[PDB]
């Protein structure tokens, strides 16, 4: 079919340096090559922080806190505050 | 799989393999909560011995 065959070789040529052969791009005439695959590369990059979340920086969790080791100041200032407030119950 | 041109699934699934291990728990309490509990111990004892005399009385 001339109605067929045609468009279809037309419409595979016309995306062939596109796409098949690495013929940059012609149907339109800013580069592909460097744009897609190398400046847009970065563009999930660039819309999201970049060099900030893709690495997925990890923070060692930080060690938990505790009395610090004070068995004898803590101890007696917490029964002393209980005393305070015992004879008010 | 559903992803086809990743350049970046391997480095970020070798990055969470190697970073596995990312932390061990933190067990450094043994002896200031043993401190802790001797206190209340002492308290408890010492508490239930007045009760025990008081009611006897």
């Amino acid at each position: 079919q001339d109605l067929y065959l045609r468009e279809l070789k037309d419409t595979k040529l016309a995306p062939s340096t596109l796409q098949d052969a690495e013929g940059n791009v012609k149907p339109w005439n800013p580069p592909q090559k460097p744009n897609l695959p190398e400046l847009e590369l970065q563009g999930p990059e660039a819309l999201k922080a970049y060099t900030e979340q893709n690495v997925e920086t990890a923070h060692v969790a930080k060690e938990s806190e505790e009395g610090e080791s004070e068995p004898i100041e803590e101890d007696w200032l917490v029964l002393d505050d209980a005393e305070e407030t015992k004879e008010s119950h | 799989s559903v992803l086809k041109n990743t350049s970046v699934i391997d480095k970020i699934e070798s990055y969470v393999k190697q970073y596995k291990p990312v932390k061990i728990d933190a067990s450094k309490q043994l002896q200031v909560i043993e401190s802790f509990e001797k206190h209340a111990m002492t308290n408890a004892k010492e508490t239930e011995s007045l009760v025990s005399k008081e009611l006897k009385d």
